[PDB]
């Protein structure tokens, strides 16, 4: 029931990422000379979070006060000195409440496998690509897939001649 | 409660509007 | 259901960013001599935040007072001196309550992949572009995509001859 | 639903900024010899704010009083002196409450990309523009776009010959 | 009843992982020259979790205070010294409540078995593949299956000639 809807959601996301990669990889490598497939680890767990933050007021310069009683006594007779300080302070503090409801269906970790073809010249020899072109393909695929390191995304692009 | 803190922030928004 | 609406929202945003990039990249590079694709990491999490800020009043110059009782006693007989100061102060403080409801559907991180063609002169030789022109294309794409560093936007523009 | 309305709002704002830029850039550079595109980062977050300000009354010259009790005693017998001052003061303070509801749909950051053509004389040679003319175009575009530094606006105008 | 629905859910997930692997393994190894089967250990246990986190306030620099009473007495007569410090502090602490409902049907551990064929040249000799090609197949299968180490995923790809 709901599981099938989630699976179809994942399939559509993967297909659209695949198409976005193919769109940029087509003009330079050529139609059919590139194949990519995407798998997506998604987030279907309902989470609700409330965050409370208090600004520190331990420093007297940023401390906000409402009432303060400072009783000071010094009975000098060091000799028979007698110092007494009774201090009472009531503070008002900064407060920030944030309520967050995470979206259901977010992407947790995306791994993408891309395979490119060789280059057959007018003679027909399948000449492999170069390192610079491979790096360009890797960068383009990283851009298309929305590659990020916090998610833990992995990308692998290899070059091999396609079969007949 | 999580919903209780939601209600607290709601009453804070109410105070903001009233002011 | 709602996930499909969010996905269509993302697709429309990406398509419009793509079209905006293409619009400026067309007059100089030429029709079809530029291809770009956009992916958008969006924000579909409902957040509500209330912020309270108190202006500090620790300095006597900016401190606002309602009532103040200052009892001072000095019984000089340092000898048998006896100083006593009882101070009570009630303050009124500046207060700022901000209530914020973040919009659903905002952009978190935008990465854009742009590929340009080579230059075929009247002879037909695919002459590659220059560094200055590449920098101009990068700047134009950054302007079109709304490039920002707080979001964490990444842009990659590479030059390569298009396939037939 | 609402997201589409917000997107159309952004598109209309961007189109009108584009048209305003084109309107002034047309008479001097010429029809079609200028192309500009605008992207707008907008504010669709409902914010409500209440601000309270108290005028400081720590200086006796600007302090407003309602009731004041000053008991002073000096029993001179420094010898066996005995000074005692009990001071109680009730103040009335200036107060300013400001309630602000920010508009939904305001502009946060505007970045604009403008491209101009070269100058083809009667012979037909595409002569590039000059530094003074480029500075004039930059100033005119800044004026049209409402360029501001608090927002974080970025503008890029480059000169390049248009393609056929 | 529900068990059959869960089993069909597992079968669909396994079939889609199998198809994703086959899709990338087809262009290079060839149609029919690759066979893969997937088994999935799934999560059909309803879990509900509430998390509460308190920010530490043991350091006076990050400690937020509401009321503080500090009575200090020093009766010097080390001699007949008498120090007495009565300190009472009320703190306000940061608080974060997270409520999480894990999705039913998540993947716990995925193990995948892939078998590839030999290479029969124009002569017909079944020449085995190379180490580099085997490593490429392993990497592609890891990318397709969403291989992860936290889950405990295991992958085994072996090379052997297919039977008639």
């Amino acid at each position: 029931d709901l599981n099938d809807a989630q699976l179809k959601f994942a399939n559509d996301v993967e297909s659209r990422i695949q198409r976005r990669i193919e769109a940029i990889l087509s003009p330079i490598v050529g139609n059919g000379n590139v194949h990519a497939q995407v798998t997506a680890q998604l987030d279907f767990a309902n989470k609700e979070q409330t965050e409370e933050h208090y600004s520190p007021n331990g420093d007297a310069s940023k401390a906000t006060l409402r009432s303060r009683q400072l009783n000071i006594s010094e009975q000098v007779g060091a000799g028979p000195r007698s110092t007494q300080r009774n201090e009472t302070s009531n503070y008002e503090v900064d407060r920030t409440i944030r309520h967050t409801k995470m979206n259901v269906g977010d992407i947790e970790r995306l791994s993408v496998a891309v395979v490119v073809n060789y280059k057959t010249l007018a003679d027909g020899k399948p000449l492999p690509l170069t390192a610079d072109q491979m790096k360009q393909i890797e960068d383009l695929t990283r851009e298309a897939m929305g590659f990020s390191d916090k998610r833990g995304d992995t990308l692998n692009v290899v070059n091999s001649p396609f079969s007949a | 409660a999580i919903q209780g803190i939601e209600g607290v922030i709601s009453q804070l928004q109410a105070t903001a509007m009233a002011a």
